């Protein structure tokens, strides 16, 4: 907010940027491969339908309002056991 | 819902307190 | 050129010396030197102002008598504070205060002694009560027009400089001149005793004296202006009763037809002065 | 009351999560911390006495109540329990939520498999490099935008906006393509867009542990020695932009580089980066050199000290630090020292809700416009998220009354 009196204070704004990505990891490092669904329409997902598709972990980018329209993959192999209501790193449990 | 619908009204009571205090000092300041 | 943050400090005596000496010699630009302390790169602190003597009877012409320098600084050495000269000033009394050709002429000769000796312009005419108008400047070279002129640290000061501002010719003198912000710090001792002076010494000595004099007015002089008030509040009234009639006559509230108005509110405020100073009678006279 | 509330949660009702969204209600409208803990501490007694295993609620109270021993208790029980799948969520949300003193105080309780796990979960670097991997594999940008905002050439401050913009759209990508494509337009402004460029280098490299020092070894000041002052002074600032919120060999790296250095051109990036990596960490041995940085008797390094002297002591209110700051920033002749220490005394008090008010009244008292503005920043920072109407009265009141514009 106060950047006149020290012009390098335009640089602290990088620390304001936060991760918004839907992650999930089955061990400390292992990446499985899975794609789960969303309930919305495929045009609001854009960042320049029956379901949208996300990533398997890199993780997928996400909207803070699309955090509830996701659904854990009921038919694929790897399933997040914990209720997934935000992005970030969680468990992706194999059955 | 009445716990929420009763507790959230205290905020608006506090707000009307604030602005009723505030416009008095604004009115006094604007003549200066 | 290579710039810094733009900031000029003051002394409270400075502004008063500026206005007095620029008023007492008004139609000719009156030379004056400026005295203070270069504290750092970007703030300059004037603390003292002494005016220069005058000469032959012509506009804008200026001089620095070095024996006056030696003797004045010698007196300020035997005065409690000797310090370094920081620049100078004069007035542009009839206009929007830009440094003239003679001003930049003495500036290119005066700049070889000090870097940031800031030229300041007081104006005792374009200020009435809510303007200083303090107006200081800084000269640019011509050798460094191959290079840029534009670091301008603490950007707020420049955007603040463009608002107190007018002309086509100031706009033509953003070359050769870039100004510098002036601000004011006030001793709370000095602020409170100037408040003493000008919220207490406009009331007069022993403080009973003029209010008992108002009590002297309230039984000898007020009845004459009460007769004037009563004659006004008959004569104005029998024609301002035509006014809501004619409001019903002409239109719903259209443009201004003619001269007169109600004007009664002022006469009633004078009557309120009558009643408050009549209230003063019991309070002062008894006990 | 605590125990009749304990009776209401000991009922014969089908309660999946009434004891979770009522806790959301407990976090939403709470009067004081004196009552929040009194509600919260027996709820997790009934949770660890509840038949179903539940970890989100004990995680919730854990990050709330700031206990460096109960987290070690349930982590001991889940490592003893021998399932790292359930000892996962608590550990990584643990690293996510709370402060550095909390994790760096429970790390002793975790080393009081089990030795590798605490390194996995409390260092927590791999989550940052995981999202950094997302940021390098995911690149959805445009150069044409910067072409349109590039060919509006003016020699002005605009250079800083352009380099901060292409550091904005290239955060976490660790790519210097705007040091690849042009070399003379970068070299147009003097010393300040150059500090901004050598710090935009660090803006590209947020949370970047691996190639940090060896990527900025081009701009280490002891070898190349450029004629520009802040150009060689910006390397340590970019390093602190990299390693913010965490302390490593950067503390012990800059701690002797701020001793033996150039004049007050390098300290401005050095102490900023050092207290930025040590932000909220309460490190005493950077506060030590920040003392002589304060008493340099110069305000351009007075702002170095003014940022860092609060940065190292975020949310701590060291009662001698307040004394140091307000007792140096009254007799000074400058103003950068005043405003830097204004930000610092605002930054040292953070989330106290009543405990700042003795200072707040004192900062309201002074005739200094800078110090009244400082009290405004202090009541802004000590009340983050406070919906209480104690601050707002005097806050907006002096927003009416005071004569300076900046306040
Ligand atoms: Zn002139």
């Amino acid at each position: 907010t106060q950047f006149w009196f020290w012009f390098p204070l335009s640089h602290f704004l990088s620390l304001a940027y936060t991760p918004t990505c839907v992650i999930g990891l089955n061990k400390d490092l292992k990446m499985p491969k899975v794609q789960y669904k969303s309930n919305c329409k495929p045009s609001t997902f854009a960042y320049p339908t029956a379901k949208a598709k996300k990533k398997e972990k890199n993780p997928a980018r996400v909207m803070p309002a699309q955090l509830k329209v996701l659904t854990m993959p009921e038919t694929c192999r790897y399933q997040p056991f914990k209720p997934l209501s935000i992005g970030g790193i969680i468990i992706l449990k194999d059955t | 819902d009445l716990y929420s619908r009763y507790k959230k009204l205290q905020q608006e009571l506090e707000f009307l307190e604030v602005q009723e205090e505030y416009i008095k000092d604004e009115q006094k300041n604007l003549k200066k | 050129a290579v710039d810094t943050a733009e900031q000029v400090y003051i002394s409270s005596l400075a502004l008063l010396k500026m206005l007095k000496h620029g008023r007492a010699g008004v139609p000719m630009e009156v030379m004056g030197l400026m005295l203070g302390e270069f504290v750092d790169d970007y703030t300059v602190r004037v603390i003292d102002v002494f005016a220069m003597p005058q000469s032959g009877t012509g506009v804008s012409v200026e001089a620095v008598d070095p024996v006056f320098q030696a003797k004045m600084l010698d007196m300020l050495k035997q005065t409690g504070r000797p310090e370094m000269v920081v620049g100078w000033y004069h007035s542009h009394p009839g206009f929007g205060c830009w440094l003239s050709g003679v001003d930049i002429n003495t500036q290119q000769s005066f700049e070889a002694l000090s870097e940031r000796a800031v030229a300041v312009v007081v104006d005792p005419i374009q200020s009435v009560k809510g303007k200083v108008v303090i107006d200081a400047f800084r000269l640019i070279n011509a050798n460094m027009m191959v290079l840029g002129h534009e670091p301008r640290q603490t950007t707020s000061n420049l955007g603040h400089l463009n608002k107190p501002s007018i002309q086509a010719l100031i706009h033509g003198l953003n070359r050769h001149y870039y100004s510098i912000t002036i601000n004011y710090r006030k001793n709370e001792l000095e602020q409170k005793m100037l408040l003493n002076l000008h919220k207490k010494s406009w009331m007069e000595g022993l403080t009973l004296q003029d209010y008992s004099e108002h009590c002297k007015h309230n039984e000898s002089v007020v009845k004459e202006m009460l007769e004037l008030a009563k004659n006004y509040n008959k004569a104005v009234e029998e024609e301002d009763k035509m006014t809501p009639e004619q409001l019903a006559i002409k239109n719903v509230g259209k443009q201004d037809p003619k001269r007169h108005l109600e004007e009664h509110v002022d006469v009633l405020m004078t009557s309120n002065i009558v009643q408050c100073l009549a209230a003063m009678l019991d309070t002062v006279v008894f006990k | 009351r605590l125990d009749v509330f304990e009776k209401t949660i000991l009922e014969s009702n089908d309660v999946p999560g009434m004891l979770a969204y009522s806790l959301k209600l407990c976090m939403s409208l709470m009067q004081n911390k004196q009552f929040r803990n009194k509600v919260l501490r027996v709820l997790v007694k009934i949770y660890m006495n509840l038949e179903k295993p539940d970890f989100i609620n004990v995680c919730q109270c854990l990050i709330f109540l700031d206990d460096p021993q109960a987290v070690s208790d349930i982590l001991e029980k889940l490592v003893k329990e021998d399932n790292l799948l359930m000892a996962y969520q608590i550990c990584f949300d643990l690293y996510e939520s709370a402060s550095q003193q909390f994790l760096s105080s429970v790390i002793q309780n975790l080393r009081t498999d089990q030795t590798l796990k605490m390194i996995k979960i409390l260092s927590g670097e791999m989550a940052i490099e995981l999202h950094l991997q997302f940021l390098i594999r995911n690149n959805n940008t445009d150069l044409m935008i910067l072409k349109n905002t590039k060919d509006a050439v003016r020699n002005s401050v605009c250079h800083t906006a352009t380099v901060i913009a292409n550091s904005f759209m290239h955060c976490g990508t660790t790519s210097d393509q705007f040091l690849r494509d042009n070399l003379e337009w970068l070299a147009r402004a003097t010393n300040w867009a150059k500090f901004t460029a050598t710090a935009s280098l660090g803006v590209i490299h947020k949370g970047h542990e691996k190639e940090a020092l060896q990527l900025m070894a081009t701009y280490l000041p002891k070898d190349t020695s450029p004629g520009s002052a802040y150009q060689e002074g910006g390397g340590l600032y970019a390093l602190g932009l990299i390693h913010a919120n965490h302390g490593g060999d950067i503390i012990d790296y800059l701690l002797n580089q701020l001793k033996n250095a150039s004049n007050d051109i390098v300290r401005h990036g050095g102490s900023l980066g050092l207290g930025l990596a040590a932000m909220g960490t309460a490190r005493q041995d950077v506060y030590d050199l920040l003392k002589t940085n304060l008493y340099q008797d110069d305000a351009v390094t007075g702002e170095a000290a003014g940022l860092a002297l609060g940065l190292v002591m975020l949310g701590s209110k060291n009662a001698q630090a307040i004394e140091d700051m307000v007792g140096y920033a009254q007799e000074t002749q400058h103003e950068k020292i005043l405003r830097g220490l204004a930000v610092g005394i605002a930054l040292v008090m953070y989330g106290r809700m009543e405990e700042a008010d003795a200072l707040i009244e004192s900062l309201c008292r002074d005739k200094d416009p800078i110090l009244r503005r400082s009290g405004m920043y202090t009541v802004a920072m000590a009340y983050c998220g406070s919906g209480n109407n104690k601050a707002i009265r005097r806050l907006l009141h002096v927003a009416v009354s005071d004569v300076n514009d900046d306040v």
